């Protein structure tokens, strides 16, 4: 069950 | 007991960084070096021991061809190793060659160098065999009437513990240093020796300070806190005695030592639930806090205003 | 293989008592394993016979609610929260004996104080009040005097703490002119108003005990368990 | 969690005949911070020291 | 009132010496050490922390830190002029404050920590008062060499 | 009772019984192993062979006994705990038998799992921190929900048992029974790792009324290890009810 | 220890001048120390030293920490002006000058007060309300903004109040109708943009929604207050308006973001509730929107009560 | 963006599918987990599940009383206003108020309301003098 | 099991015993489960009888395991 | 499928 | 409850106190009490007690006997019930306050031969 998510939520969080 | 369940009194993390020195290397130093050889060896044995091996070999070496050395740094090494080394079989038994080492420490006792007797003493509060303390008693007790003050200072201390410990070994010791704290002069001396007063006879102490009440303003801040650390014990054991010494904790409020202050306004407020009182004391904890410019002693005496409000 | 240790499991099961037993007596059960197995499954009647460690024994006998097999283990372990636990599992099963012992022991003097006052031994209570005055328990001597009806000790009780006008008041109400009239003279004529006494008043006398409770509570002979009968012969 | 239940057996404070000076006597917190500081406190509520 | 133990440690939490001056474990004060690096909060105007059990007081010298482990009830004012006094030992021994001098040094450091500290009480000692015992130039020994 | 802790290592026909006591504290796992020899042979340098599985070091290696026939010995091992993960330690026991050409030099003994339960503990947010972390962290495990339990509430609360979370919704939204319900459960371990869960469940009507709940939880922290241990621990315990 | 608290109480303004010292932890400690120790006897000593340095916060720009310090202080005459209603009259204009302040944490916690303080006392709701129509202007922030507006769209209870919102909120927008306004601008026939304006032009259209609440609000407000119906008529034509320009320029290509179709709903449910004006809408908007706001304040008091009192259980 | 463009679409086609109570768990789970413009998009979306599918209207109610809850006070206003329009279950209401935009021109209604504004009346602005779109 | 299973067969008394790659291992159908003896090599077994567990080598040959 | 994307959708 | 039971037992509203420690759960010493001041409500209390404790222990709870079934556990209870009536009848009023030093104190008060 374990998965990556690549939002650009999760993208912008890790930009910041 | 384990290594790890052992008192430890030094702590030691150097990297071992060159090859760790074989057994039969150190030996060899210790046998055939010379003075500087065997005090690097002996620093190596030490670090080796407090790291948790176990060098029994060693021992005999160490007593026939360090020991004998009239070295000063090899004399202190010597301390800190029998700190650390096994004195006892696994089954409790004192092991046979510590007698070897009886009667090096009751010639250390008896040096013509102040600082080795003193050293030594220190050392001798860290003594737990009962054994290897009787055969010195006779020493420890001639080191007090020394006429160095920091023989004299660690006599007290050795004889504070060895009571502590092994009171048949000196059943005399509260009588012994309540004479010795009349005749002092010392301040440090008179401090360690009203220390010892406090947890071996409060009677005695509170005897001599009954004597010196009234001047306990002009002693040194040394002295002060210790007396303060007597009036604490005392009246929390006994509140009878609160009345008495009310008048003495409030003359330290105005001491010229801020730590003298500090423990002087938390005393007085063990003393007396009484409004002025604790004005007073809070009063002293906020000029301070007020005078202070370190940030550590403002924000522990803002936490000491916090627990008076708790009430 | 060895099957003893799953026989042994399934004779438990299948409530096969006679195997079980067989099993205990015949069998080599290695460790403790097989006595935490008995316990987990609620025969800790069986686990208790090969128990010898005195903390464990006496776990098992207060599950099991054998009283005299835990008696023995708290004598030997002298612990407090064992004399505790004790005399909760000795009062369920109506053994008054040992609570008294326990709660003598734990120093829970209301406890033994309600203790005898709900089983009828005055005289017991009697001492129960003298311990709280050499305790300096005054809430606990004053509690006593209360559950004895002895109007005389409050009186003295209210005196010794300073109460002057409930004294004087439970004094000259309960007929005890002498002591009333001592109070009496202690108050300021100019200052302190006598309290007035209700004629009226009611003597608040606690019951006498019909049937005092000497013996512990009667237990039926329930059939030993089929594993506590077999396994003491 | 300072509510106890008050039990039938606790001792009745009579404040009028408390002398209003008694401080409760606070264990010696030196003692006892000593001891905390060693590792020998036997933390008082986790480990029942008849466990 | 007591302080436990003095010890050097890197800024990366390794203890190099440590000296006690109560009785304590080995356990208890490798343990106590090995908490503090953890335990430091890195902006703050103070140099203690506190934990349940102790106080933590410390000084930094460039790559390493002295530490002193007290009760929480020493008075502070006491443990910061005899952490002053400690951070003024280590140079008088130590001419760069690294771990490979503080190693070389290491006994020398303990017996001038045991000038310092006994029983877990300081004595009154200042810096040169230390040089002078640790030095051991008695004239009663050179009288009696003669 | 120490008993509620001992755990059989192996079995009365292994030539060494092992059994072992685990205690765990907060940042280390003792490990108390009580080894039996139950063969009438001298076993020469006997070694508990102790190997870890996650965050977990073995401190110090157990040394080498020597066990007469029929003698015991205890050996214990202490193994520290690095991050909050599930723990496994394995084991064997390796014997030397003096002059007996025995084929069997090595005793396997039954895993150890250590519990993430104990580095857990429940903790509050408000729900736009909630929201925000829960958009923020990085690793999410999704475990699908398979369970025997009919009602809805006596799962979440069995969820809320198994992982020390707190339940950050509230009672009066979780109220009525209409077949649906979604929490955020939050919690944070001794180690300061935040930890995030929804649960979002269904009793399917199309079944019936005895049928069990379905849905998935999700779970989601700033590290993949506290995400993972988690999400085993919810499946482990899913499961044990199940019987 | 609570016989000891009331001799603390007497030191409240001592333990305050630890304020002085510029560390934020020293100092919110502190601020909470005084806070637990406000009775009636100290409260406006202690509000007079609290407004001085939030006054002082004002002219020392140079800490850095000088707007988490200026949101404690705000949120500390939050707690006594609750806490001592009495108090309130004198804080509220004092703390309403901070809406028009850069850090949005400190006027959304002053804005969060002014609410609850308008809400419970109703003798401040004239005071509120005129000071919230002089610093409406300078607001900067736009969840401030909204704020504001909701505050004017559910307090103002005088015919004089519902036009000055709506002579405030016609300055704010500009020219209207906005999309002809913009293009003539384009053709020539920071841009000092009215600050709605200015936030619908960056695509913030959420605060169009909050207003067009605001809007319905006070039109049906002043259908009640005013009997002439010609006046009647051209002041709700006049709210729809508004409505229907920011529709607009929300579909229009002028914003940086369009409008979203969540807030094309909720301003086109305000418009038909206007063009309708039942007395089942006018009750929502005027009744059971402020009753709503009631129970969820007194549910969070409840809340805290309860909370206390399982700690207290 | 498009979590409400999804959510608008939700609420228009999800009440004419076989199954509607299966989109109204992901539409109400918005309303626990997202920011403010989503919540208030699946307020508008549950407000048109509960106008068209008279089943689901006393599952929608108790929802939108939930949603009454919100801090956000477009969100509660929206729940508000749906709320009490369902509670009349007056069809009528739902098909003027929830599901029926307007049908006039938007440029024709801006001209004629400016018209409107340059000469006020007493007769109120008629909607239906617009032309339809 | 976290080591592969290779073979098991029936016991006369209704347990199931098992090999893996390590173990002989035994179930029972109440879920109990436990190890019996290490295995230097993995073997398939064919039948259990007693004290006996009748099993078949990598190499085809017939043993018996005690 | 559109369902799924809003629960994770960044625009 | 403390104070209830206090002041229920001097008034001698001992059915009172019975009901209050059977409200309470504290069953053992409600059968207790009932023995030594209200013999009649014994066998009511002790069902309630058994039926109780079965609950935590079924052997313990079989253990207690019930007089009504094991009167020969019970010597003098049937005695008792007739000096519970005498003492009802006879005690019925409280004395006025003054006559407390007339009063025999309970201690020196044997019921059952009075």
């Amino acid at each position: 069950g374990l998965v990556q998510r690549r939002t650009e939520a999760s993208r912008n969080a890790a930009d910041k | 007991m384990t290594a790890a369940e052992n008192v430890c009194y030094t702590l030691i993390n150097v990297p071992m960084d060159s090859e760790p020195p074989s057994e039969i290397s150190l030996k060899n130093d210790l046998e055939k070096g010379d003075v500087k050889s065997k005090t690097e060896a002996l620093k190596k044995v030490i670090i080796m021991i407090l790291n948790g091996e176990k060098l029994p070999g060693l021992l005999m070496t160490i007593i026939r061809f360090v020991l004998p050395l009239q070295d000063h740094t090899i004399k202190k090494l010597l301390l800190v190793f029998w700190e650390i080394v096994p004195k006892t079989t696994p089954d409790g038994r004192l092991l046979h060659e510590m007698i070897l080492v009886c009667d090096a420490y009751r010639k250390d006792l008896q040096h013509p160098n102040e600082f080795i007797r003193g050293s030594t003493l220190r050392f001798l509060c860290k003594l737990k065999e009962a054994e290897l303390l009787e055969p010195l008693m006779p020493a420890i007790r001639a080191c007090l009437e020394h006429r160095h003050s920091y023989v004299r200072r660690n006599a007290v201390l050795a004889i504070y513990t060895i009571y502590r410990n092994f009171e048949h070994l000196i059943p005399d010791a509260p009588e012994l240093i309540h004479d010795f704290l009349v005749n002092e002069k010392d301040a440090s001396c008179k401090r360690n020796a009203f220390m010892m007063l406090i947890h071996a006879d409060q009677d005695r102490a509170l005897d001599y300070l009954s004597t010196c009440i009234d001047q306990v303003q002009t002693f040194g801040d040394i002295l002060q806190l210790v007396i303060v650390e007597l009036i604490y014990k005392v009246c929390h054991a006994n509140p009878s005695e609160r009345a008495r010494f009310i008048r003495c904790i409030y003359n330290l409020l105005q001491s010229s030592s801020p730590a003298v202050k500090y423990e002087a306004a938390g005393t007085l407020v063990t003393l007396s639930s009484a409004p002025t009182a604790i004005k007073a004391a809070a009063q002293c904890y906020i000029d301070l806090i007020i005078k202070e410019s370190d940030n550590n002693v403002k924000l522990i005496v803002l936490d000491r205003l916090v627990e008076l409000k708790e009430h | 293989i060895d099957p003893t240790e799953f026989k042994f499991k399934l004779a438990l099961i299948n409530r096969k008592y006679d195997e079980v037993l067989h099993m205990v007596r015949n069998a080599k059960l290695v460790g403790q394993s097989i006595i935490a197995y008995l316990q987990k499954k609620g025969y800790p009647e069986v686990a208790l016979h090969f128990v010898k460690d005195e903390k464990t024994r006496f776990s098992l006998a207060l599950e099991c609610g054998n009283i005299e097999i835990a008696l023995e283990a708290a004598k030997a372990l002298d612990d407090k929260n064992c004399w505790e636990k004790l005399g909760e599992v000795a009062l369920l099963q109506g053994n008054h004996q040992i609570v008294e012992m326990c709660y003598q022991r734990t120093k829970n003097f209301d406890k033994l104080s309600f203790l005898y006052l709900i089983t009828g031994n005055l005289e017991k209570l009697r001492k129960m009040m003298k311990i709280a005055e050499i305790r300096k328990d005054m809430s606990g001597h004053y509690q006593n005097a209360l559950y004895l009806g002895d109007v005389s000790e409050r009186v003295r009780i209210l005196k010794n703490c300073g109460q002057k006008s409930l004294a004087y008041l439970s004094a000259a109400t309960h007929g005890l002119d002498e002591e009333a009239e001592s109070l009496k003279e202690t108050f300021d004529p100019e200052k302190e108003t006598i309290p007035d006494i209700d004629p009226n008043a009611k003597l608040l006398q606690p019951p006498a005990p019909i049937m005092p409770l000497d013996t512990n509570w009667p237990l039926l002979t329930v059939s030993k368990g089929f594993f506590e009968g077999s396994i003491a012969s | 969690k300072r509510n106890v239940t008050v039990q039938p057996d606790d001792p009745i404070s009579f404040m009028q005949l408390t002398a209003k000076n008694e401080m409760n006597c606070k264990e010696d917190q030196f003692q006892l911070s000593l001891l905390a500081a060693m590792g020998n406190t036997q933390r008082k509520e986790a480990a029942d020291p008849l466990a | 009132m007591v302080l436990l133990a003095a010890a050097v440690c890197t800024k990366a939490g390794k203890a190099i010496v440590s000296r006690q001056f109560v009785e304590m474990t080995r356990t208890r004060i490798e343990g106590l050490l090995a908490a503090f690096p953890k335990l430091m909060n890195t902006g703050k105007q103070h140099t203690f922390v506190e934990t349940e059990s102790v106080r933590y007081v410390y000084q930094p010298m460039e790559k390493l830190y002295m530490v002193l482990i007290t009760t929480k009830n020493s008075n502070i004012l006491e443990d910061l002029e005899t952490l002053r006094l400690f951070s003024r030992v280590i140079p008088e021994y130590c001419r760069a404050l690294e771990e490979n001098e503080i190693s070389e040094h290491c006994f020398d450091l303990i017996f001038a920590f045991d000038e310092i500290v006994a029983l877990g009480y300081r004595e009154n000692v200042n810096l040169a008062q230390i040089r002078t015992f640790t030095e051991m130039d008695s004239h009663e020994e050179k009288v009696f060499r003669a | 009772s120490k008993l509620n802790k001992v755990t059989q290592l192996t079995g009365f026909s292994d030539p060494v019984y092992a059994e072992a006591y685990v205690h765990v504290n907060q940042y280390d796992i003792v490990l108390d192993v009580l080894v039996v020899n139950q063969t009438s042979d001298t076993l020469q340098n006997c070694t508990l062979e102790l190997a870890t599985l996650g965050d977990l070091k073995l401190v110090e290696k157990p040394s080498p006994l020597t066990l007469a026939p029929h003698d015991f010995a205890n050996i214990k091992a202490n193994v520290k705990v690095a991050s909050t993960e599930n723990g496994i330690i394995f084991g064997n026991i390796v014997y030397d038998v003096s002059g007996a050409a025995s084929d069997r030099n090595c005793v396997v003994l039954s895993d150890i799992h250590i519990d993430i339960m104990d580095y857990i503990q429940p903790a509050t947010c408000t729900d736009a921190e909630f929201r925000q972390m829960w958009a923020e962290f990085e690793w999410e495990n999704k475990v699908t929900v398979n369970t025997n339990m009919t009602d809805l509430n006596d799962y979440l609360q069995h969820i809320l048992k198994s992982t020390n979370m707190k339940c950050l919704t509230p009672e009066k939204a979780l109220s009525g029974y209409c077949g649906f319900m979604a929490a955020n459960l939050y919690a944070r371990s001794i180690f300061g790792e935040d930890a995030l869960a929804n649960v979002s469940i269904e009793k399917p009507v199309h079944q019936g009324p005895d049928a069990a709940v379905t849905g998935h939880i999700r779970i989601r922290a700033k590290s993949q290890g506290m995400a993972l241990s988690l999400g085993d621990k919810i499946n482990l315990s899913q499961k044990k009810t199940s019987l | 220890h609570p016989a000891h608290e009331r001799v603390l109480q007497d030191l409240v303004m001592d333990i305050l001048r630890v304020l002085s010292t510029p560390d934020l932890e020293v100092r919110k400690k502190t601020l909470q120390l005084a806070l637990d120790l406000v009775s009636s006897r100290n409260v406006e000593e202690l509000v007079i030293v609290l407004k001085k340095e939030v006054i002082k916060t004002n002219n020392v720009s140079e800490h850095e920490d000088t707007d988490k310090y200026r949101q404690l202080l705000v949120r500390t005459l939050h707690s006594c002006s609750v806490r001592f209603p009495d108090m309130a009259a004198n804080v509220i204009p004092v703390l309403m000058e901070f809406l028009s302040d850069s850090n949005e944490a400190a006027a959304a916690d002053v804005l969060e007060f002014v609410r609850e303080a308008i809400q419970r006392f109703d003798n401040l709701r004239m005071l509120i309300v005129e000071k919230m129509l002089e610093v409406f202007h300078a607001i900067k922030s736009v969840k401030i903004y909204r704020g504001a507006l909701w505050i004017l769209g559910e307090y103002c209870s005088t015919k004089e109040d519902i036009q000055s919102v709506m002579t405030e909120v016609r300055r704010s927008l500009g020219e209207i109708p906005i999309v002809e306004s913009e293009i003539k601008k384009e053709a020539g026939e920071e841009e000092d943009r009215p600050p709605l304006r200015g936030f619908l032009l960056d695509g913030d259209f959420f605060v169009a929604a909050s207003l067009a609440t605001t809007l319905t609000k006070i039109a049906l407000r002043y259908v009640a207050l005013v009997q002439e119906k010609k006046k009647q008529n051209s002041f709700v034509a006049e709210a729809m308006l508004l409505m229907a320009t920011i529709l607009h320029l929300g579909k229009s290509s002028l914003p940086k973001k369009p409008i979203t179709d969540d807030d094309v709903d909720r301003i086109s449910l305000c418009l038909k509730v206007l063009s309708e004006c039942s007395p089942l809408m006018n009750d929502i908007f005027n009744k059971e929107c402020r009753q709503s706001l009631s129970q969820m304040l007194s549910a969070k008091l409840e809340e805290e009560k309860l909370s206390q009192k399982k700690e207290s259980e | 963006v498009l979590a409400t463009r999804i959510l608008h679409l939700l609420g228009q086609e999800g009440p004419k599918t076989n199954n509607p109570s299966k989109y109204i768990r992901f539409i109400y789970n918005r309303v626990v987990l997202e920011h403010e413009e989503v919540r208030a998009g699946a307020v508008s979306a549950l407000a048109k599940f509960g106008a068209q599918n008279e089943e689901m209207l006393p599952s929608i109610l108790v929802l939108l009383k939930r949603c009454v809850m919100d801090d956000d006070n477009e969100v509660r206003d929206r729940a508000t206003f749906y709320l009490n329009v369902l509670e009349q279950k007056q069809k009528a209401l739902n098909a003027g108020y929830i599901l029926n935009g307007l049908t006039v021109s938007i440029p024709g209604l801006e001209k004629a309301l400016q018209q409107y504004t340059l000469e006020p009346s007493e007769k109120p602005f008629d909607l239906k003098s617009v032309p339809l779109a | 099991e976290n080591i592969r299973v290779k073979s098991g067969a029936w016991d006369e008394s209704g347990v199931f015993i098992y090999t893996t790659s390590n173990h002989i291992k035994y179930a029972v159908t109440t879920g109990d489960h436990g190890i019996i003896r290490t295995l230097d090599l993995p073997i398939y077994v064919t039948r259990v009888k007693g004290n006996n567990v009748y099993c078949l080598d990598r190499e085809c040959r017939p043993r018996v395991l005690t | 499928h559109l369902c799924e994307f809003i629960e994770d959708c960044e625009f | 409850n403390n104070v209830a039971f206090m002041s229920y037992f001097l008034q001698g509203k001992l059915d009172a106190c019975l009901e209050l420690l059977i409200r309470t759960g504290r069953l053992p010493e409600a059968a207790f009490l009932a023995r030594t001041y209200l013999p009649s409500q014994v066998s009511r209390v002790v069902k309630l007690w058994r039926e109780n404790l079965s609950k935590v222990n079924q052997k313990a709870a079989e253990s207690l006997a019930d007089p009504t079934e094991y009167e020969n556990l019970f010597p003098g209870l049937k005695e008792a019930f007739v000096v519970e009536e005498w003492v009802k009848e006879t005690h019925a009023d409280l004395w006025p306050a003054k006559q407390y030093p007339l009063v025999t104190p309970n201690e020196e008060r044997n019921v059952m031969e009075e």
